[PDB]
RNA sequence: CAGUCAAGCGUUCAUAGCGACAUUGCUUUUUGAUUCUUCGAUGUCGGCUCUUCCUAUCAUACCGAAGCAGAAUUCGGUAAGCGUUGGAUUGUUCACCCACUAAUAGGGAACGUGAGCUGGGUUUAGACCGUCGUGAGACAGGUUAGUUUUACCCUACUGAU
RNA sequence: AACUGGCGAUGCGGGAUGAACCGAACGUAGAGUUAAGGUGCCGGAAUACACGCUCAUCAGACACCACAAAAGGUGUUAGUUCAUCUAGACAGCCGGACGGUGGCCAUGGAAGUCGGAAUCCGCUAAGGAGUGUGUAACAACUCACCGGCCGAAUGAACUAG
RNA sequence: AAUACUGCCAGCUGGGACUGAGGACUGCGACGUAAGUCAAGGAUGCUGGCAUAAUGGUUAUAUGCCGCCCGUCUUGAAACA
């Protein structure tokens, strides 16, 4: 029903300065930077004084609300990337047969062999999103870690590396294998 | 409707303000209603620990304005896991109570406390004069 | 043909799989009413041939869900891309076997298709039986044989200059 | 079949199209003026102005006149009513949640939680003859409740664009 | 006090288009003492050119808009009558 004067309200830290070009933001933290095309909004953004910077929209609506709070979820997202950056933690399942796995190179592609995928004389070999970065998890089977700076970054990475082992054939909902998910974490762990 | 709830919940929740002029705010957040029932069943001394969603109870305790204005003072106590007990003891005999066993799962100056002694508020803060002039005293009564 | 609804079934459990009583729509590839055109008449059976359409999809491609150990299922989505047989009898249309496939989906094209084919049935006059009639005759009784022209014109189309 | 009105027998202006529909009927003409009917382009004549709805992986764009329902849909929009409803719940998160009590126990187990049986006194800010799980029983976890925040929303019936 | 609103004036000034139909005279009128005026039964004053295919008809061409063979029956024909 039109609230009159929408808005949302972030702090700004201080290791952190961006340049927001008239609505196009230049985003620098700790990490590293980000930007992010911004003229698909129409706010004026709004510094106040390096803690906080607001978006304006005079008058926004309300599905423009229903994705208007978490526009601040995202940005805010965007803020732990470019300082802390995320470092997930996934999983593998086999029971009978069981899988290698591999960062395998193509020349920096840094494929994944999956090898005995129950019998399977076929392999599977998945490269690496680069920006997310991996290495395995030692110390724990069936596991490996990711760190990235966007949550798709690492959980869209985890996501179609999710459905690598879209798994099909038997009475599957019976039988369970495949690459899992066991942890979400950062890339400077606790932060 | 809600609000005859808060009606009738702080009729009741609103009215002992005054009844029972004692604070003690208790930390049971994630709470064993079943320990805490049978808290109850032990429950036949004193009171009844007496909580409440105080975000939900916030605009009620924005409501606790009435019989002793300071009993807005569960807003003070909202974050926090919290609510109210009624009873008439009066600084610190009941929360030390209700959060141990069984849980979930002004004031003026005529006695300075220093080292048990008794000061009547004029002694250690007098006059310097009623004592330092007394260091000669019995110089005077030696001498 | 498709829903809505559920009494219940389905060991139990309405909804895996079903579904009592009820209800809403859809189709002309079925039958009823109907007489606008045709009696100074537009080749009506069946088959052959040959092409295209359609989807409400048989198979083939991808997928999803179950009262889906493997194996073997059900139900659904995307789906008309491509495919979806040979002979005995019967003019047959139809029908039924016998055999084969991944599979042997379903309809339209003036009930697609005779200056495209045949003419087996159908239907002159000839002839026979069974029934009915005094009879002239009648029999969706049975039976038998008994006359398929023409584009060098236009359009269409295809080669050609 | 009983009333009015047209075609027939009758033209002109609107419905892309229209026997019987919207205006209006007929001398030759001419100057001013309109119906019906309209003014993005064709298109004459305003992409004139004012307030709102809507965004449609199947909008919509109409007497005549040339068409969907039952059933729905946290789609939208707005309200209507009821109960919590700032006294803060709610959301979100931060802990236990009974002593008598395994009530009587049916007790090979049943300790709150297989199972019959009545449902206790209390206790709190909480504790239930137990809220389940965990259960040889359980322990214990757990949940009501009550204990930390927030400032306002919660729950139900709708109602129709 | 203004202002809306409405009605009235037989108040005052721009532009368009269309017309002169009629032919002594009457009549109706008004205006001026009269004379005389007038707008009162429809129009009367000042130019310039051509003096011809000038204008105009005609045919043919070309353009913007409209345009189902006659004759026939039926209530219904452009009719696949």
């Amino acid at each position: 029903m039109k609230y009159i004067q929408t808005e949302q309200q972030i702090e700004v830290p201080e290791g952190v300065t961006v340049s927001i070009k008239s609505r196009i933001v230049k985003v620098v933290g700790p990490r590293g930077t980000l930007t992010k095309n911004l003229k698909h909004i129409d706010v004026t953004f709004t510094k106040v004084n390096n803690q906080l910077i607001k978006v304006a929209v005079h008058n926004g609506g309300r599905k423009h609300v229903a994705a208007l709070r978490t526009v601040k979820s995202l940005v805010d997202n965007m803020i732990t990337g470019v300082t802390k950056g995320y470092k997930y933690k996934m999983r593998y399942v086999y029971a009978h047969f069981p899988i290698n796995v591999n960062i395998v190179e193509k020349d920096g592609a840094k494929f994944i062999e999956v090898r005995n995928f129950l019998g399977d004389k076929k392999i599977r070999n998945v490269p690496v999103r680069d920006g997310v970065t991996i290495e395995f998890s030692t110390n724990v089977k069936d596991e490996i870690v990711l760190s990235g700076n966007s949550v798709e970054d690492v959980s869209q990475n985890a996501a179609d590396l999710q459905q690598i082992c879209r798994v099909r054939n038997k009475d599957i909902r019976k039988f369970l294998d495949g690459i899992y998910v066991s942890h979400k974490g950062f890339i400077t762990e606790d932060l | 409707g809600i609000r005859e709830k808060k009606a009738e919940y702080f009729a009741k929740l609103r009215e002992y303000l005054e009844e029972y002029k004692s604070l003690f705010v208790v930390g049971v957040d994630n709470v064993s209603s079943q320990q805490m029932h049978e808290v109850r069943k032990e429950l036949r001394g004193r009171a009844v620990v007496l909580m409440g969603k105080n975000t939900m109870v916030r605009r009620a305790i924005r409501g606790f304005l009435s019989d002793l204005p300071d009993f807005e003072k569960l807003l003070p106590f909202v974050k926090g896991n919290v609510g109210f007990v009624f009873t008439n003891e009066p600084l610190t005999e009941i929360k030390n109570v209700i959060v141990s066993n069984r849980v979930a799962a002004g004031l003026t100056v005529v006695q300075v406390y220093d080292n048990g002694q008794v000061f009547p508020x004029x002694x250690x803060x007098x006059x310097x004069x009623x004592x330092x002039x007394x260091x000669x005293x019995x110089x005077x009564x030696x001498x």
